[PDB]
């Protein structure tokens, strides 16, 4: 029975170790993503939460009809 | 904020061209032809400095 159907205890041991490593990595990445999102929302210096502003390529630079501008 | 600086009343004192609009219009072409250099210098200073206090002279 243990030879045909069942799995070796070493296989289950090392498989559980692999699963635990992957899931701990995922949990740490989730917590880091939460902290990054909070910091980017608070400070606004990152690539996220970049609300748009007025593009400065629209400003006319040629001399106008009045000098005082 | 700051204090705006204005020239004194003696610096704005000059004798004027006391002629009417039609007197200016009759000789407008010859005035543009003959007196062009100081007029264009003043206009360049005006459009560059964007400040009449820097173009008073």
């Amino acid at each position: 029975i243990a030879r045909t159907f069942f799995d070796a205890p070493e296989k289950n041991y090392e498989r559980t170790m692999a699963i635990l490593q992957i899931e701990s990595e995922k949990a740490e990445l989730r917590l880091k993503e939460l902290e990054v999102r909070r910091l980017m929302r608070a400070k606004g210096d990152g690539p996220w939460f970049q609300y748009p502003t007025i593009d400065k390529a629209l400003i006319d630079h040629s001399p106008k009809a009045t000098p005082d501008n | 904020p700051g204090i705006v600086e204005l020239p004194s009343l003696e610096d704005l004192k000059v004798q004027e061209v006391k002629v009417s609009s039609s007197v200016l219009k009759a000789a407008a072409h010859h005035y543009g032809a003959q007196c062009d250099k100081p007029n264009k210098e003043f206009m360049l200073c005006r459009w560059e400095e964007k400040d009449p206090r820097r173009c008073l002279e």
